[PDB]
């Protein structure tokens, strides 16, 4: 399944976004997934949005992060 | 009788009207030509597959309307070897007949050698999965294999009420006929559900609902009961019904449509909040489709004129009893049945409601003329009514 | 007459309670009349009870 | 065949319905009493069961994470679903004008009174907090917060308070002709007064069968889209959800024709010994339980093309989660459910097409006792497998029940026979006046040849 992206970095350097034209071609045979939805949502134009991104390359498991949401979030 | 032949020579002069402009529509344009015959097929293989179930239901359980209506359900169900005939020119599109009849792309999506063969230019990994259950080779023999049930069915059945005319109606010709039909019941559910599979729902690989087959079961009921209640009012005098018929059967037969209309309003709108608040993108672009460019429009009439009204005008114990009243309200039916296919149909093709061209309206009305001229032909061959039933006493 | 009276307080309920009152966002389910789907089944219950209730109340 | 044998009397329905309750305390049949016996044992298994469970809380059952819906669900599904058949048998059958609906109406609509009553619990029992159900209730509150509608638990609420107001209504109104029946045999004085005020002083004249039979009409009419759609709700819990083996189209009739199935089945099993102890086999002949064979064989092939039809879907369909679901269910961990599903409702259900085995009385006690297991099963598939193994695979675990909902599943089977019991001990288990109008019917028919 689609939930680990892995690519090299000398394909990364001439386009970044080459893994992403992976998986959508194999799965679609199309480069982008035109997802389309019944639902409208929200906004969020000139509000606040708050977002998170985690950086593979930088993981290393070690479970820092789960102490401490374990030690803030009582 | 008279007013048989009179519905034969109307259904005749609509039928030749229709594959007229058909035929002018396909000199014009060869695709848009096989677009509309699609979808008349589709909306004019009711008739006779609404009449052949219910036949076989009324043969399982025994009630007023179904004897009342029993030679008209067996006239309208010998029609079927009719339309597998009629077939041939839709087999004719997604086979290697393309490139000639005017066909630029092949009719169909699975069928079209630059999508289903690996390393294609128009390579589609979903539709292709389907290369050997979605090929020319198996929904032809499927579509013949259910045309050889469903004809051997109806002539089976057909040929057993007309010997129950002759002798031997209570010990056999009437049990023969319920376990005929007991089985069949099952094979029709069977048949039924996969040829809607395979001639509509094939239209886009991408997307297919499980509930679907069941509501073309539920809207072919709806169109045949609508017939037979504006048949039944066109035939009230053939000093057959005079003799034998009461309001009873045309109050089951109200009843019964009213039963089926909210039947499909329940069936539509299920499928319809399955797909709404679960919104998986694999199942939302077929009611994108449908709500876009106009053909929401469409669906908001249905939802009115093709539940709401019908509902509320067919809730009084009165313009059901009448037969005059319950013939009208069978037409309005009959009128949006045709647009509900048209919303099912039509947007995978037109693209537009004004993309609509003039075939779409003449291929529905040119192939149900041709079912009507043979319905009153094969009405018209036998007596209405069979006197040597033991289900006769229940019209006293 | 009760139970359209029923379906029409079952509609009218919804409609106040989640998109006039407190018009909370739950999955970025419409908050106007295409909300219209997930509205049927609470008003198609109501109008049924009321309408049951008026024919065994009736009948007494 | 004949729906009613023997040259019987409208006094000869009366006196033999009526001779069933108005037995005196020390007369009640030992067979009662051990029936009760048992039905109040499994009862106070009930008690202590919900008795842990509101002391410890739902952490007792074997719910973790990923299934987050055990058997708390699947007997509720199972108990809604029982009730199906007895109420196509009091107002679908009413409307289609089936005459062999008359003799078993009482005792089905009594199960479906049950059935729902039993049903009602689980909703309550499996919250975690079951004390703040009401706030499930659009009720006027310090707060004002109101329920979301938007999802499938608001609309069971209304479904099954609706369902179950209704269904009690008209079980009452077709019960006051026979409180006035019981009144006017009663004997006793103070066993009379009771039924008086249930009957309302019925006095059975005409301007008042009228009204009745017109109302009666309606119910039906009103009651037959009530219980269709109360199922398809009960189904559209799991259709609205994203969960692969959940969001199939086809649920909402197929869940009818499941409850339908397994209703026939239990209603056949509890029907035959009835008819078989009591004097009743002139009222409950064969020919009825030959119909409700067929009516059962034709929800069950219904089921098979549910069947079919989803495997068709995870064939059909390039998803590599239908694709895992149908290999989860085929070859998982707990295909066994899988294979007994095709065993039960697929295999044992085949021989009710011929006559012999349809006239047959222990095949059909096996057969609906197969059926039963079957749903069960079946009930179990869609939702535990389903749940075990979804997309993310590091969410996967598996779902082993413990003792205590298992408690609750024997508990709620005694609850359900001691209501059947205390409902065949003071109250006439089949409608009289109907039968005895059947009667008139049939003299009516036979003098018309
Ligand atoms: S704290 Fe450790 S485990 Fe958590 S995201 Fe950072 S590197 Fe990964």
């Amino acid at each position: 399944r689609d939930i680990y992206r892995v690519g090299e970095f000398k394909k990364f350097k001439e386009d970044p976004k080459y893994i992403a034209k992976e998986v959508y071609q194999e799965e679609y045979g199309r480069e982008t997934p035109n997802y389309q939805s019944l639902q409208p949502g929200d906004d969020y134009t000139g509000r606040n949005a708050w977002g998170m991104t985690i950086n593979l390359n930088a993981c290393i498991g070690c479970n820092a992060c789960v102490v401490a949401c374990q030690a803030e979030n009582n | 009788i008279p007013q048989l032949g009179q519905v034969q020579m109307l259904g005749l002069a609509a039928a030749v009207i229709g594959i007229g402009v058909l035929a002018a529509g396909y000199f014009l344009s060869p695709t848009s030509f096989f677009e509309s015959y699609i979808y008349g097929y589709y909306v004019a293989m009711t008739i006779p597959l609404g009449c052949l179930g219910f036949l076989m239901v009324q043969h399982l359980t025994g009630g007023a309307w179904g004897v009342t209506v029993r030679r008209m359900l067996e006239a309208g169900a010998a029609t079927l070897p009719i339309m597998g005939l009629l077939f041939i020119p839709i087999a004719l599109g997604y086979f290697d007949t393309y490139k000639a009849l005017g066909l630029e792309h092949p009719l169909y999506e699975w069928a079209n050698p630059e999508v289903v063969t690996p390393g294609g230019a128009e390579f589609d990994p979903i539709i292709a999965h389907k290369v050997p259950w979605l090929s020319p080779l198996w929904v032809t023999a499927r579509i013949a294999i259910f045309f050889i049930i469903w004809s051997a069915l109806a002539l089976t059945l057909r040929a057993w009420s007309r010997q129950q005319d002759a002798g031997g109606d209570a010990k056999k010709l009437a049990t023969r006929m319920r376990r005929l039909s007991g089985i069949g019941v099952a094979l029709f559910v069977i048949t039924v559900t996969f040829f809607s599979f395979d001639v509509a729902m094939s239209l886009d690989p991408h997307w297919f609902s499980t509930i679907y087959g069941a509501h073309y079961m539920a809207n072919a009921g709806l169109m045949t009961l609508a017939f037979l209640a504006l048949m039944m009012s066109r035939v009230r005098d053939a000093a057959l019904f005079r003799e034998y018929v009461s309001v009873k059967p045309i109050h089951d037969i109200g009843k019964l449509i009213f039963a089926f209309t909210v039947l499909w309003t329940y069936m539509s709108y299920g499928q319809l909040v399955i797909i709404w608040s679960g919104d998986v993108a694999e199942f939302t672009p077929w009611y994108v489709h449908r709500t876009q460019h106009g053909w929401v429009f469409v669906a908001l009439a249905l939802m009115l004129f093709a539940f709401a009204l019908p509902f509320f005008v067919l809730l009084f114990r009165g313009t059901k009893r009448n037969l005059n009243t319950l013939a009208t309200i069978a037409g309005w039916i009959v009128v949006m049945r045709f647009v509900d296919m048209a919303w099912i149909i039509l947007p995978e093709f037109r693209e537009h409601l004004w993309d609509i061209a003039i075939t779409d309206v003449a291929a529905p009305i040119g192939l149900i003329g041709l079912v009507i001229a043979l319905f009153a032909a094969n009405v018209q061959q036998a007596p209405l009514l069979p006197l040597r039933d033991p289900n006769m006493e229940q019209l006293q | 007459l009760f139970g359209l009276i029923g379906a029409a307080s079952g509609f009218i309920l919804q409609y106040i309670g989640n998109l006039v009152d407190y018009p909370l966002n739950v999955g970025g389910r419409p908050l106007d009349i295409t909300n219209w789907p997930a509205m049927i089944p609470i008003t198609f219950e109501s109008g049924i009870l009321l309408a049951s209730f008026a024919a065994a109340i009736g009948m007494i | 065949e004949a729906y009613l044998l023997p040259g019987e009397t409208y006094t000869s329905i009366s006196a033999k319905i009526g001779d069933v309750p108005l037995t005196p305390p020390l007369k009640t049949p030992k067979g009662w009493l051990a029936g009760f016996s048992v039905a109040f044992f499994m009862l106070m298994i009930f008690f202590v069961s919900v008795t842990w469970l509101f002391i410890r809380g739902v952490g007792i059952w074997g719910i973790n994470i990923p299934v987050g819906w055990g058997m708390d669900i699947i007997n509720f599904v199972w108990w809604i679903g029982i009730g199906h058949a007895g109420t196509l048998i009091s107002a679908i059958l009413l409307l289609l004008n089936q005459g062999w609906r008359n003799s078993i109406n009482r005792f089905a609509e009594a199960m479906t009174l049950f059935a729902v009553a039993c049903a009602g619990l689980y909703p309550i029992l499996h919250l975690g907090r079951p004390w703040l159900f009401y706030w499930l209730i659009p009720y006027p509150n310090t707060h004002g917060m109101w329920p979301q509608f938007r999802s499938a638990l608001a609309w069971d609420v209304f479904a099954i308070s609706t369902y179950a107001t209704v269904s009690l209504v008209f079980w009452l109104v077709g019960l006051i002709p026979d409180f006035a029946t019981l009144r006017d045999r009663a004997k006793n004085i103070w066993v009379k007064r009771l039924y008086g005020i249930a009957a309302l002083g019925w006095r059975g004249s005409a301007r008042h069968w009228h009204r009745y039979e017109m109302a009666s009409i309606l119910l039906a009419g009103l009651s037959t889209p009530l219980v269709v759609s109360v199922h398809s709700i009960i189904s559209l819990d799991f259709a609205i959800s994203q969960v692969p083996g959940w969001q199939v189209t086809v649920f909402p009739p197929y869940f009818v024709a499941g409850a339908v199935f397994a209703g026939f089945a239990m209603v056949l099993l509890l029907m035959i010994p009835v008819r078989t102890f009591y004097g009743f086999e002139n009222y409950i002949t064969l020919h009825h339980l030959d119909v409700m064979a067929k009516v059962m064989l034709t929800t069950g092939m219904i089921v098979v093309y549910g069947y079919f039809m989803e495997v068709f879907a995870s064939l059909y369909s390039g998803n590599e989660f239908e694709e895992y679901l149908l290999y989860n269910r085929l070859f998982g961990p707990s295909s066994w459910a899988y294979w007994g599903l095709l065993f039960c409702n697929a295999v044992a259900i085949q021989p009710l097409w011929f006559k012999k085995v349809r006239q047959n009385i222990p095949a059909l006690l096996i057969i609906s006792l197969i059926v039963s297991v079957g749903m069960w099963l079946e009930r179990y598939v869609i939702i535990v497998i389903s749940l075990e193994r979804d997309f993310l695979p590091s969410s996967w675990d598996i779902y082993i029940p413990t003792i205590w909902d298992w408690s609750l599943y024997i508990g709620t089977f005694g609850l359900f026979f001691t209501l059947l019991f205390l409902f065949i001990r003071v109250l006439p288990m089949i409608n009289i006046f109907e039968m005895r109008l059947f009667l008139y019917q049939e003299t009516e028919k036979a003098k018309q040849r």
